């Protein structure tokens, strides 16, 4: 039998307040620089062609 | 001049009774007063007997009213029952001011 | 007491909640303003800062600007300029006052189309189907010389006089021009122009709503969870007594 | 007191007026704006101050400037509608906030009532200049009469509005002035809401059943604190959500044209809140008589107190009460709705019928009830 | 006065609660819950929308009744004469 | 020439009932007028009426129409 | 803080809308300043406790 | 007003047209300099006793 990550996480990281706390910053970090990553794709995937990003490509640089 | 019609009367009492819900939290007629001057040294006079269960109905009743629960209606309150208790103990209190009210005018 | 005309709801590419502009109808809208509305209308608001929102590339948009502007620029070296120079510089003005703007008008006053857009009842529909509309006097009926019948006109008398027919013009694209494509053309443009930002403000519009449903839960529930003790009292009233 | 941290500042033990207040068990989630009033108000202190930051108020500037703010500055379009959308969203949460007090009777204190009373009557003016800084075509028209409304004093009132002018018209200075009072207005608030939070402290909050709450208390911490967390968290999306994708919603004053004084607009309305009182305004053909209504209006809010009439505060109880309670409610939206409406004639009727309504609701109907029942129960 | 210590005098009531990890954030909340919203909300009910359905009334009462009367010139004096 | 998808989808819709029904009040008032002109009457409260509904169909149609 | 490569306009506005709530700022600061004197009192100019007599 | 345009011009005309624009803004500008050796004072006292000791 192993403990389930639960117990695993807490004994690991949630006993001391500060890693608790220490955590908290480091996926958030990781977080938003994918987190930020995916939904433009889905916006920019619900939007095709109506923005520069798309249309630019017809006259950029000529 | 009434007879069958006073008789008439206590329906919608009981009916408006009936139609405030604290009768369906267990409360009577006396605790539901809002406070006075009159209020206040009413309860000194009280036994504890009644003052303590005055007491715990309140405290049981708030509890229910946080989780939104109403009392089984069995356990609800009942229009042929309810006790006066407080006001013998009113009367004197205003009474006896009416005069010092009254007896200072003059 | 004119009755009201509502221009009916038309379906947009950007009407939708995440639905976005063109920027290539876009180009074309600016054509015709660049064409038509600088006849008497003008828009004093805007730069041309635009470049990537409509795609102009800059060295465009520069040459589309520089083409545009030379005015005077040496009077005793005070001066403004010929030739913008820079694209912060906004659109020159048919007129150079109310005046003549109006007695050129005859009476009339061509407002500024920078933000008319929210300004008016009925979106820009409004002018889509105003452009759209016109009608001839009904039966018994007369207007003024300049006043021109316009159903959606308030006064259904208007002194503009409609400038579009199927392909007044031909586009930057080159699509046949059509007295509803040109209409529809401008119609965004300005719309757009009214609200810059539009488009991007979605981005975060969209980004915080999935971000959003995370949260709530998660109080609710640790609100219950304090809460939790709270809601599981109990009461035992044992008077010895 | 052994080592207590709180003690040492003593300013700290002025702050256990929180976290040990006690409160009663059972409090509904209608109790949460007075914490959301306060905080409606220091975000609007902050964005109602860097709008400031680019904005210049003159005759020829100010609009441009607030052209020029969403245009060039920096999220200048996020925030010129924070300023405004999140003033919208302080009111509703404000009516609550006294529709809780009345539909318990927690008026029953009366000088805290008192205070919110005073409260209430500042905000309003500063919003209006609020709404007077765009130097809108309606802002200069809108306030152009409100103000000239002020002319019906029989005899001190002609000098007296210059006066306030300093004009013979709107110009300038007019403006200038406003600038100042609605810029500092609100510190003075801030101010006052300590005091009328101040005597609360003092007996206490009440709770919906309308009894002495006496036997059963909270810490407030650990708990309402959190309510409020998410409470708080409500107003959020409330605001961020019609102040992001949909902003003109309630923007709905359309005029971004120039304060014209020669063209006047075919429609003259303020805002809606602003409408239910002018509503009445436009009700009743004496000019001065319909004045003094309007100032009569609000005040009886404090009269409130007064008719007290039953042995039980709380309206839950009393089905007749409440069945009172929300038939005025309904009498105030239709006037707002009817303020939305030009005056033709069966609106002319219909304020005419609402309005007597209004006060009659208040004024007859409501002391009589408990009377009754008063006597139904056989109190 | 001092707020917890002095504010009622109070004698054999018991009270018993758990740690709140003990138990659960949702005790069929769904399920248990779904009762509790419905029959209350009649109470309400029956004291509340009256009105309502007064003002939407009037609200298309007077809105017809105000059409008609406006949005027709030629509608009792039609245009002979 | 291109001709427009509008002035097709003009008739799309004028051929509905409701217009031309009403249609018939524009000349209802119309011939009466014609005779009566001299008198206030005109065709134009209809006219609008008319054309209201008319494009109310129109609406959805031609948007999809045009490029 | 200057908002430019300069002292030119924004730079003057910040200032007043700075200039001008700040003092409202210190009133508030004041009755801080104050209140722990309350605590202790004043002091006299003998630099004693001065207890005895008040 | 705050302008650059504007400013100096508006403070011009405040002496000139507004009613005892002179005193005022005396008041203000000469005033604020009182202020400041009242402050020093009432910090030298501290010192000069020592005041300073809470
Ligand atoms: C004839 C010169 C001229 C032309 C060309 C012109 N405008 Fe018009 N426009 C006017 C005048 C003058 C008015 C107002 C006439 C009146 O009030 O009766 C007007 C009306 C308008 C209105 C509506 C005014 C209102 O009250 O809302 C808009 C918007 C407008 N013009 C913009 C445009 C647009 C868009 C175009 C291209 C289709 C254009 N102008 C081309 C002169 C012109
Ligand atoms: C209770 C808080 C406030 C109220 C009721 C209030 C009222 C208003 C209102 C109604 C507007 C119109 C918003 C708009 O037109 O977009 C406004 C705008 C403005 N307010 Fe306030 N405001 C508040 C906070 C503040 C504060 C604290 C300040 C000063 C620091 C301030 C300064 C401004 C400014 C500069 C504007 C210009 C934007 C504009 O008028 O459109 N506001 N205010
Ligand atoms: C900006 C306006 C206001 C603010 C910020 C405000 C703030 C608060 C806060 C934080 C509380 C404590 C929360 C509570 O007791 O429920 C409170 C309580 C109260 N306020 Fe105000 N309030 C405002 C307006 C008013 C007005 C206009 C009134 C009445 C005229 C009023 C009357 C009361 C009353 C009666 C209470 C106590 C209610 C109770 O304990 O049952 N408040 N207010
Ligand atoms: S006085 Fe101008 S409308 Fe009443």
């Amino acid at each position: 039998v192993a403990p389930t990550l639960t117990a695993r996480l807490y004994s690991l990281l949630f006993r001391r307040t500060s890693t608790f706390a220490l955590t908290i910053v480091v996926g958030a970090l990781f977080f938003e620089r994918a987190f930020d990553q995916g939904a433009d794709a889905i916006y920019e995937h619900i939007n095709e062609g109506k923005l520069w990003k798309h249309i630019k490509h017809k006259y950029e640089n000529k | 001049a009434v007879s069958a019609s006073s008789r008439w009367l206590e329906g919608i009492r009981k009916w408006y009774y009936n139609a405030a819900g604290f009768n369906k939290l267990g409360l009577m007629r006396d605790d539901t007063i809002h406070e006075n001057d009159d209020v206040k040294e009413a309860i000194r006079r009280l036994p504890e007997n009644l003052y303590n269960d005055r007491v715990f109905r309140i405290k049981r009743a708030l509890d229910l009213s946080m989780r939104q629960q109403i009392l089984p209606k069995e356990q609800w309150t009942k229009y042929e029952e309810d006790k006066s208790y407080l006001e013998p103990y009113l009367k004197e209190v205003i009474r006896e001011r009416k005069e010092r009210e009254e007896w200072a005018k003059k | 007491s004119d009755l009201e005309l509502h221009p009916p709801s038309y379906p947009w590419s950007h009407r939708g909640l995440l639905s976005s502009l063109d920027h290539t109808s876009i180009r074309r809208g600016f054509q015709v303003y660049k064409q038509v509305c600088s006849s008497c209308h003008s828009m004093d608001y805007v730069a041309y800062r635009h470049l990537v929102g409509v795609c102009y590339t800059e060295d465009e948009a520069k040459a589309l600007a520089e083409e545009v502007e030379v005015q005077d620029g040496p009077n005793e070296d005070g001066e403004m300029f010929m030739r913008p120079g820079k694209l912060s510089d906004y659109f020159p003005k048919p007129y150079p006052n109310p005046e003549a703007a109006r007695a050129a008008n005859n009476g009339a006053l061509p407002p500024d189309l920078s933000y008319i857009v929210r300004a008016r009842h009925g979106g820009e529909d409004y002018v889509f189907s105003l452009l759209t509309g016109y009608c001839e006097p009904p039966t018994g009926v007369s207007l003024r010389e300049g006043l021109y019948f316009n159903p959606y006109f308030p006064g259904q008398a208007i002194g503009m006089a409609p400038p579009i027919y199927n392909e007044v013009l031909e586009f930057d694209d080159g699509t046949p021009a059509t007295m509803s494509q040109v209409a529809k053309d401008v119609c965004t443009f300005l719309r757009w122009a009214a609200e810059p930002e539009h488009d991007h403000r979605k981005r975060m519009g969209l980004k915080m709503l999935l971000m959003m449903g995370l949260l709530l839960p998660l109080v609710y529930a640790m609100k219950r969870h304090k809460w939790s003790v709270l809601k599981s009292r109990k009461l035992a009233y044992r008077p010895p007594k | 007191m052994t080592n207590i941290r709180k003690s040492h500042p003593l300013m700290k033990i002025v702050n256990n007026a929180f976290i040990d207040l006690p409160a009663p068990s059972n409090i509904s989630s209608w109790w949460n704006f007075g914490s959301l009033l306060g905080i409606c108000l220091i975000l609007q202190i902050l964005t109602g101050l860097f709008l400031a930051m680019h904005y210049t108020s003159d005759t020829t500037t100010a609009f441009s400037s607030v052209t020029h703010i969403c245009r060039d500055v920096n999220y200048g379009w996020i925030i010129r509608y924070m300023h405004a959308n999140g003033a919208s969203m302080f009111f509703i949460c404000l009516y609550m906030h006294v529709g809780r007090g009345l539909y318990y009777g927690s008026y029953t204190f009366l000088e805290t009532w008192n205070i919110g009373v005073i409260l209430l009557l500042t905000v309003m003016a500063t919003a209006f200049m609020g709404y007077v800084l765009p130097w809108g075509q309606m802002s200069f028209w809108g306030a152009t009469v409100i103000t000239n409304l002020l002319s019906a004093i029989p005899y001190i009132g002609t000098n007296l509005v210059e006066w306030i002018w300093g004009g013979f018209s709107v110009d300038k200075a007019t403006l200038t002035r406003f600038f100042a009072f609605h810029f500092i207005l609100p510190f003075i608030i801030m101010a006052i809401a300590m005091v009328h939070l101040l005597f609360l402290h003092e007996t206490g909050s009440n709770n919906p059943t309308g009894i002495s709450s006496d036997v059963d208390k909270i810490p407030f911490h650990p708990y309402y604190t959190i309510k409020d967390i998410l409470g708080a968290l409500l107003l959020i999306l409330a605001l961020m959500l019609l102040v992001l994708f949909a902003p003109d919603l309630l923007g709905d004053p359309d005029n971004y044209t120039p304060a014209n004084p020669l063209n006047t607009p075919p429609h003259i309305k303020p805002e809606w809140y602003f409408l239910f009182a002018y509503a009445i305004l436009r009700s009743i053909p004496n000019k001065l008589g319909g004045v003094l209504a309007l100032a009569f209006s609000i005040l009886i809010l404090a009269l409130i107190p007064l008719l007290h009439t039953s042995k039980q505060r709380s309206m839950m109880f009393r089905p007749l009460s409440q069945c009172l309670f929300w038939a005025l409610v309904a009498d105030l939206l239709t006037l707002t709705w009817i303020g939305g409406q030009p005056v033709e004639h069966p609106y002319i009727t219909i304020g005419q019928l609402a309005s007597v309504l209004y006060f009659l609701l208040i004024l007859v109907l409501m002391p009589t009830a408990g009377t009754i029942e008063n006597k139904l129960l056989k109190w | 006065g001092r707020q917890f210590g002095h504010l009622t005098r109070v004698r054999h009531v018991i009270t018993y609660s758990l740690s709140p990890f003990e138990q659960r954030a949702f005790p069929h909340y769904f399920s248990k819950g779904i009762p509790n919203v419905l029959r209350r909300t009649r109470a309400c009910i029956l004291r509340v929308a009256p009105p309502f359905v007064a003002f939407y009334l009037v609200y298309t009462w007077g809105t017809q009744e105000f059409e008609k009367s406006k949005r027709k010139n030629p509608a009792a004096y039609e245009n002979d004469r | 020439e291109l001709v427009d998808p509008l002035t097709t989808v003009r008739e799309q819709c004028e051929q509905l009932e409701k217009c031309v029904k009403a249609r018939e009040r524009l000349e209802l008032c119309d011939e009466r007028v014609s005779s009566r002109s001299q008198t206030e009457e005109d065709c134009t409260e209809e006219l609008l009426d008319f054309l209201h509904a008319r494009d109310h169909c129109v609406a959805h149609k031609l948007f999809n129409s045009l490029k």
